[PDB]
């Protein structure tokens, strides 16, 4: 197991994790927008 | 600029298949992770599939084993194969790279699935 | 296009994306704090 | 300071930052769930 | 699949020490950042410690210098040494990699600290 | 420890220019992405500009083409050139690396822009 294999596997883990953190943010941004609409309605 | 040119949508019957394409310019698909998204009318944009720089994949739960993301490095193009389509898959489908989602979206490709 | 060029470009994408995910979090943390203040006021 | 040293240090920064962005998300997901419970109770 | 087999918990007196182990299969611990979490009854899961691919560490504030994460690359195992334990450290402790926390959790190892 | 020593602020007229400096110790600026932030009185801290390890840049929308982040690797120093300043740019400006923003902030450098 070379240094480049370690770097590649770290980069791959990071990219997979970044996509998951983005998905979680989008879910939470929808939830916050729903609360904001509830507190803002007439 | 980055150019994203989506194609391969259309009208398909339920249980049918599509292969979407996004032809990319201004970044290399073999260097950058690339994402497919979809947006149904009046709903929030949903991430559908991702392919990492070194070729790992992940899918939203709604894909549930039906979708396959891939790329051609020579054509600098990202693909989404979609099998066993359902009416609930009707949406406009978009490809992007994560660093540009705050910046630019292409026109997308319309997918309509009818029973 | 070498392996090192691919790694460098992946790292660069990741760092740009991390800064954007941080900015989005800060925006959402302000929004949540504003809701918390609204639900906590006398 | 070689190119590989630069790549390694970038990867290490990114991994540390990803763990912090995850922790912040978990804190904010608890806060949003608490607000959602407050707006949903009988 | 990824396998996570946690051990080393038990019943310990306050001021005592434990060393937790997580034996990993299906990913390499010298390639992937690895995390320890804990979950007390009825509470949200808390990140405790992280070790990066190249061996940097960080700890939650609740560890406050008491905990040490490490790994053995040959045994593909991650460790958490926990010194000067307190009743407030009672929880089930879990190891994971960040890309799988949406997907799978092992059984954990129960830690109970009594005065 | 990491040391962050900000300078180059002051009182400047609208339409004027500044060049901020942050002299860094304990991490290398040619290895780490580095960020500039600002904080106006009673407001939340705002990210202004980022430079990645390999030299890509991005800016907040409030910079709108006026700001340029750069670094000197030998002096281990990060710079923010700010052109066509406006009263709304009045704030304390801070440099940091993303992994330390939960941990430590320097004193910053005060920027005041008057008409």
């Amino acid at each position: 197991l070379s240094l480049l294999d370690k770097i590649i596997g770290a980069v791959d883990q990071i990219q997979l994790t970044q996509a998951q953190l983005e998905e979680r943010q989008a879910e939470m941004e929808g939830a916050v927008q729903s609360i904001q609409g509830e507190l803002s309605k007439l | 600029q980055v150019q994203l040119q989506e194609s391969g949508g259309g009208l398909v019957q339920a249980g049918g298949s599509l292969r979407l394409s996004c032809a990319v310019s201004g970044i290399r698909v073999n260097v950058n992770a690339m994402y497919w998204y979809r947006q149904a009318p009046g709903k929030q944009r949903e991430l559908v599939a991702i392919i990492t720089t070194f070729g790992s994949t992940n899918y939203a739960d709604s894909a549930k084993g039906r979708f396959t993301i891939s790329r051609d490095n020579t054509k600098n193009t990202v693909y989404l194969q979609m099998d066993n389509l359902k009416p609930e898959d009707t949406a406009v489908y978009y490809c992007n790279a994560p660093q540009f989602t705050d910046r630019y979206w292409g026109q997308g490709t319309q997918v309509t699935v009818s029973s």
